[PDB]
RNA sequence: AGAGAGGGAACCCACU
């Protein structure tokens, strides 16, 4: 079996060169200068390098010649390793999708009407626009007043309007957007841009409980953390050794009267000492109110750090008394009794009294 | 990088920490004058 | 031959039964270089837009596929050379599988993508 | 409120204005000399 | 420099050809104007303006190209780049003028010039020595392993290749050498791209010069002092193994920077470092064997003749053996590998614009930036 | 440089007559870095091809067509250091070559022919970058250069005899340091073409004058063999750092540190060769009565009282320029500087310094009292993040220099190579000597 | 009476 051979290329026309090389070995395959290698392999993520199938390297950079997209491999042929080979083909993998091109790069936008043509789909975007005053941009708002009295390329219907490369918008930007051109999977927005248009949170140092099981009642405070099995390594009381538990298994149990924060919902950011531990209803008392606040246990972690909660300045004047009668000079600095004057004679800057100065 | 950072003669253990930049210092020409003690220097208005 | 290779990278499609991936020109002019004589795609657009695929990951220049180890584990080593796709996203209708199923050709799919 | 400005090469005198390409009306000379000060100077003649 | 050499540089840079119908580049007679600066209509820079507005008091370069695609059209006066000028040369606008006519361009006749003005900035070439090219040099290395060296850091003129330095070397340990049967000192050569201490029999094998008496002939001028050729007698018998030119051919390309595959095309990388690296003073050309054979020759009878202290060592601080370069060899050497670049940009142009089928722009084959 | 050697920077015997002995920078670059004499000219180069074409003219045997048994019987012949042939009678082929030098007929005056003479060998160079001078030449203990070229070489500009023309004349010739290993030089004819108890009357070339073996700087010093040559050296370093009228044209010229002079002396006591410099026209020093006492105690360990009168009557009083200059840059809108006089309103970060000096285009007018930390240029880059309030674009400004002081001389406006406008401000500050 | 400074690196010539 033959082998498979990188050879770099030119980043972005690695399926051009692929092309190209089907054409190249289609144009001399009853020549008497043939392609002796077996296949030539472009992947669809695999950016600036390409692979050459042949069981020689000399068979590669015979093959190759003539074609200068891969002439940063020409010289030099590096092989895949044999074990490594399949991992050449292996392939992985009214919503919200996000811009794939222009200005709108990965912006949330609302899917308003699907088009059956799959060929485009009207989507309401936030335009990120300056309104044709800085370009001869964060989002905001589309202010159809500031349009229409700045002027350009602006069409009114209304609320309706079309803008500054046929932007077409309503009320919010409604344009419509190809299905390739953007992100169909994936996108998941957050609870602001609703406005606009189960979780595990395990810590090193808290300190947990075993709800069911056969090592039931165990508190021991966390050492390590994993995604959805943790198998956690609790540092138990009276207990030398480490067992395990997943997270479906522990609670956030806190013993009454313990640093305490919360990590989300309407009082995060508050800290206090808990009371009185109940079934699921923690109550605790701020460090900066005495106000009760009741938590789930889950909402609450083991955090040990303090809550938060004159006139003559620069003007010619001659020294008309003194030794330094005759003298014109420029004011530097002065004060109620003496001011420096900078000598325009010599390279020298004296101070002499106010009652002395006579302006020019 | 920091190990060129810190390995000359202009680095952080020489250049920086032996021998370091000081404030209140000053340096001009010496001119003789035999009219003052061995232990007094004359110094200029400027400078002082 | 040339009328296999794509003439441009615009609407590349690849067919759902030999992962033949071809410009929409190529498979409205030619049909299927493979298994037209099965399908029968050639002067239909809708039967084109029903056995060949918009989603498609990698390509093979497929130019020797009789002593290709490539060909061995994408098994398509008894074909023609051409442009081949590593991974197809899309399947034919029942009608057409069965179809082909009464003509003694299984639709074994092109599908080796590792879904999560 | 324009800066008299001397032409260089020409050595005539024009005006000039703010953000104006710097240019003689004569022969479009690029060095333009400042005018003297026209406040006083006074040198001790030491 | 700007008269001759410059027309030189030029002509001694092959027609570059590309292979599809074929053309080929070729730039022959060149024309070098008058400083003028610029947008801008064409007007004579004076000096003194160049130094206060900062600008560079250099000259357009002006070529023509003449391309065979045969299909053959010339471009005359194509603006290859700015050069800059040294004042009160012979293309600098104040030559010859008499100093009221300086005293009017507000430059005094006082300055000698020889000077450019970069950026308004005055510069000055400094001479840089050098070791004289083409001369054979006898020197001492007492603390290697080689009694006595010859050495000769061969460059022809208006060649854009730089010098390549052979060494002609004695193996020294005087008494034996470290072996039950290594009587003698051997010579040793070592030339360009060979990474290996090649005898000189070898080489001169590899020159067509198959008899040891032949070799001695070229070495050795008299057979009637036994002592030269007693003293030669050892590197003679070194290399009595090898006697054909097709083995000593491969001896030379065995150990090269560029290692040989086999037997084939490495016959020839020997041939190519034989005839175009070591000694292109002698000429680099198919007949040169014999000629570089003489000279080879030559640099082991004087290290013979230094062995023996029949002429004495050569100093290297002799003003003799040294060379001054000027702002003509030094911007020769620059506008060498300046223009070469030029010619490698225009390569690159030429090469992405054959392959769509279209006919490329010599106006923007062109670039001006890298020579200038 | 710092290389514990000092083979390199000796000065080794063939440095007479091409290279000043004295002169050289007394750091860490003692002998490396040299000055050229005075009449030593560096040889330009020229082509070989017509000495290969005269030597095949005559009876020079090539390489490719002589016999390997008499080469050793005759003289091995080099061009530019290849091997071109053999001759057989080196004699009256070495004289043909010289009297075709003598006479510019066929080889340049800058080739050079050197006969080996112990070892059997011809070599005539023709490369760029060999170091020569012109010498005499001594036909007979007796000079050429008789009296009818002295009498047609004083009336110059009308004879329009020149020294190219005494070149050509074959009295004078350019020898380089190879033929000067086989030349028998006279030092002066006043003495060595006279009999005597002889020394070799056997003299090939005679030196113009001795007093060109010395540099630029070293050619300024009144009697240097009187000197020691340390002495020599370290005045050749401070020859080139005299204040003085450096150029002619300094009042147009927007030179950065240009030290002048106010009464600039020629020497009493000069050589002959600063004619030649042009030293009595760009003089740089004063002739000053020296007295040579110990007094008070101020002229102790190298150091010098002077006269307070001499100075007040404008003795060493120079006068020190500095130019600024300056440039807006117009870029991508985010930072645009220009030239105006920032407010304190209006422009931020605006340093504490007086800027009622300025006139209205940011500009200081000529004859303009500046001290240090004065502003000379108000220059204001916008910002930003103005829109992104009320405080806008920021100062950059170039003050004098801390520690100077000074009026301003002139102040010239223009556009850089890029189009942008310009502004150089050159500054005078004159320097009584303390 | 509105109060601080920044560039940074590289390379040449000298100075004791
Ligand atoms: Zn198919
Ligand atoms: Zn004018």
């Amino acid at each position: 079996d033959p082998n498979l051979w990188t050879v770099k290329c030119k980043i972005g026309e690695e399926r051009a060169t692929a092309i190209s090389l089907m054409r190249k070995f289609i144009a001399y395959q009853f020549t008497d200068t043939p392609l002796q290698i077996k296949s030539v392999v472009a992947p669809e993520h695999v950016k600036g390098y390409i692979y050459v199938e042949a069981y020689k390297q000399t068979h590669v950079k015979q093959a190759i010649e003539g074609v200068g997209n891969l002439r940063l491999g020409y010289w030099n042929q590096q092989m895949v390793p044999i074990k490594e080979m399949t991992d050449v083909l292996k392939v992985v993998k009214k919503s919200w999708v996000r811009l794939k091109r222009g200005i709108y790069k990965d912006d949330i936008a609302q899917v308003d009407y699907v088009e059956p043509s799959q060929n485009t789909i009207s989507l309401k975007m936030i335009p990120r626009i300056d309104y044709d005053r800085i370009k001869a941009p964060p989002q905001r708002l589309f202010d159809a007043e500031k349009i229409r009295s700045l002027g350009g390329d602006v069409a009114s219907d209304g609320d309706f309007l079309i803008f500054e490369g046929n932007r077409y918008s309503r009320k919010f930007l409604f344009k419509s957007f190809a299905m390739s051109a953007v992100i169909t999977e994936g996108v998941k927005p957050t609870l602001s841009e609703l406005e606009k248009f189960r979780e595990h949170n395990f810590q090193p140092g808290d300190n947990v409980e075993v709800c069911e099981g056969e090592l039931i009642n165990l508190q021991g405070k966390i050492l390590s953390v994993d995604g959805n099995k943790i198998t956690i390594m609790p540092k138990h009381e009276d207990l030398k050794d480490m067992l395990e538990f997943p997270a479906q298994e522990l609670r956030k149990y806190f013993k009454m009267g313990d640093h305490v924060k919360v990590i989300a919902g309407r009082f995060e950011g508050d800290t206090g000492l808990i009371v009185r531990v109940e079934e699921n209803f923690v109550i605790l008392f701020s460090d900066l109110t005495m106000h009760e606040l009741k938590v789930l246990p889950r909402d609450l972690q083991l955090c040990s750090e303090t809550a938060s909660g004159n006139e003559l300045i620069g003007q010619t004047v001659r020294i008309s008394q003194g030794p330094y009668k005759g003298y014109i000079g420029v004011v530097k600095d002065a004060t109620e009794s003496t001011a420096r004057v900078e000598l325009h004679s010599t390279c020298q800057t004296i101070s002499v009294d106010r009652q002395r100065l006579t302006t020019v | 990088s920091l190990k060129q950072r810190l390995k000359g003669k202009e680095g952080r253990v020489r250049g920086n920490l032996m021998g370091k930049r000081v404030d209140f210092s000053a340096r001009t020409v010496i001119t003789p004058d035999p009219n003052l003690s061995i232990d007094q220097v004359g110094v200029p208005r400027s400078i002082a | 031959a040339l009328e296999t290779v794509p003439k441009d990278l615009r609407h590349l499609r690849a067919c759902l039964l030999c992962s033949l991936v071809k410009t929409i020109d190529q498979f409205e002019y030619d049909g299927c270089d493979n298994c037209d004589a099965y399908l029968q795609m050639k002067g239909n657009r809708e039967m084109v837009y029903d056995c060949t695929s918009s989603s498609f990951d990698g390509i093979i220049a497929m130019m020797s596929p009789e002593d290709s180890w490539v060909s061995k584990w994408q098994r398509v080593s008894n074909f023609k050379p051409g442009v081949y796709a590593v991974s197809v996203t899309g399947r034919l209708p029942q009608g057409i599988v069965r179809e082909l199923k009464s003509r003694g050709v299984a639709y074994k799919s092109r599908d080796t993508a590792i879904k999560t | 409120q324009p800066m008299i400005y001397i032409c260089g090469e020409c050595h005539t005198e024009n005006e000039i204005k703010s953000r104006d390409p710097i240019r003689c009306r004569e022969c479009g000379y690029r060095i333009m000399y400042k005018k003297r000060t026209k406040r006083l100077v006074v040198f001790d003649a030491r | 420099f700007i008269q001759m050499s410059v027309q030189r540089i030029v002509e001694d840079a092959p027609p570059i050809d590309l292979q599809p119908p074929r053309y080929l580049l070729k730039f022959e007679q060149i024309y070098l104007s008058k400083p003028t600066h610029w947008d801008g209509a064409p007007s004579p820079m004076m000096p003194n303006e160049a130094r206060l507005r900062n600008l560079t008091y250099s000259a357009p370069l002006y070529v023509d190209i003449t391309k065979t695609v045969q299909l053959q059209t010339q471009h005359q006066k194509t603006f290859i780049g700015k050069i800059p000028i040294m004042l009160r040369s012979t293309y600098c606008l104040l030559n010859g003028l008499t100093d009221r006519d300086l005293c009017e361009l507000n430059e005094c006749p006082l300055d000698p010039g020889g000077y450019f003005i970069i950026n308004g900035s005055e510069k000055v070439l400094i001479a840089q020595e050098k070791m004289a090219t083409n001369t054979v040099y006898v020197f001492a290395k007492k603390d290697s392993k080689y009694a006595y060296t010859g050495e000769c850091r061969s460059c022809l003129e208006n060649s854009s290749r730089p010098t390549s330095t052979i060494w002609v070397s004695m193996l020294a340990r005087g008494g034996q050498g470290a072996k039950k049967s290594a009587i003698g000192q051997r010579i040793v050569a070592t030339l360009p791209y060979i990474k290996q201490e090649v005898p000189i029999i070898i080489v001169f094998r590899a020159l067509g010069f198959v008899s040891d008496r032949d070799i001695l002939e070229h070495i050795i001028y008299d057979f009637e002092d036994p002592e030269m050729m007693e003293m030669v007698k050892p590197s003679l018998d070194e290399a009595f193994v090898i006697q054909e030119q097709n083995v000593a051919l491969n001896f030379i390309g065995s150990r090269g920077a560029k290692p040989g595959v086999t037997k084939e095309k490495r016959i020839k990388y020997a041939k190519e470092v034989l005839q175009k690296e070591m000694l292109p003073h002698v000429g680099v050309s198919d007949f040169c064997e014999t000629k570089k054979a003489y000279f080879l020759g030559y640099m082991v009878h004087r290290l013979l003749l230094a062995a023996l202290g029949r002429r004495e060592l050569d100093d290297r601080d002799h003003y003799g053996n040294k060379r001054l370069d000027l702002a003509g060899p030094l911007l020769a050497f620059l506008f060498r590998g300046m223009f070469k670049n030029l010619l490698k940009e225009v390569r690159i142009y030429a090469q992405k614009f054959i392959d769509r089928g279209k006919d490329f722009n010599l106006e923007l084959a062109i670039k001006t930036r890298i020579i200038s | 440089r710092d290389g514990k050697l000092a083979k390199p920077r000796q000065l080794h015997n063939t440095l007479w007559g091409m290279v000043c002995p004295a002169e050289t920078p007394e750091g860490h670059a003692v002998g490396l870095v040299k000055n050229l004499a005075l009449m030593a000219y560096i040889s330009v180069g020229s082509q070989p091809s017509p000495i290969l074409e005269f030597l095949e003219e005559w009876s020079m045997e090539n390489l490719e067509e002589i016999s390997p048994a008499a080469i050793a019987d005759a003289t091995k012949i080099f061009v530019n250091g290849c091997w071109v042939g053999i001759h057989k009678d080196p004699e009256q082929l070495m004289n043909t070559l010289r009297k075709l030098r003598r006479q510019m007929d066929i080889i340049v005056s800058e080739v050079s022919m050197i006969r080996d003479i112990r070892e059997r060998e011809i070599r005539i160079y023709t490369d760029a970058g060999r170091i020569c001078r012109p010498l005499l030449i001594v036909e007979k203990q007796k000079l050429l250069l008789k009296k009818r070229h002295i009498d047609q070489l004083k009336e110059r500009e009308y004879n329009n005899y020149s020294w190219q023309d005494l070149v050509a004349s074959g009295v004078v010739e350019y020898i380089d340091t190879l033929e000067e290993e086989t030349v028998m030089l006279a030092m002066t004819p006043d003495d060595l073409q006279e009999k005597e108890v002889a020394y070799c009357s056997t003299y090939t070339h005679c030196e113009i004058h001795p007093s060109m073996i010395l540099g630029v700087c070293a050619s300024i010093i009144p009697f240097p063999d009187h000197n020691q040559s340390p002495r020599n050296t370290y005045q050749s370093a401070m020859g080139k750092q005299a204040m003085g009228v450096y150029i002619t044209n300094f009042h147009v010229r927007m030179d950065t540190l240009a030290h002048v002079l106010y009464y600039p002396q020629k020497p009493l006591v000069t050589t002959r060769s600063m004619e030649y410099l042009r030293f009595r026209e760009l003089p740089a020093g004063i002739n000053s009565i020296v007295a040579i006492a110990s007094y008070t105690g101020y002229n102790q360990e190298d150091s010098v009282i002077m006269n307070r009168s001499a100075v007040d009557r404008g003795f060493f009083r120079s006068v020190f320029y500095r130019s600024y200059k300056e440039q807006e840059s117009k870029k991508g809108f985010d930072q645009e500087e220009v030239f105006e006089k920032p407010t304190r309103e209006t422009c931020q970060g605006m340093r504490h310094a007086i800027y009622d000096k300025l006139d209205d285009d940011g500009l200081i007018a000529p004859g303009v009292r500046v001290s240090g930390d004065d502003v000379i240029i108000g220059k204001t880059v916008t910002l930003p993040e103005n829109e992104d309030r009320r405080y806008t674009k920021r100062d950059c400004s170039t003050f004098l220099r801390t520690s100077e002081t000074g009026i301003v001389d002139q102040v010239m406006v223009t556009l850089n190579q890029e189009g942008y406008k310009f502004c150089k401000i050159r500054v005078r500050s004159v320097r009584i000597p303390q």
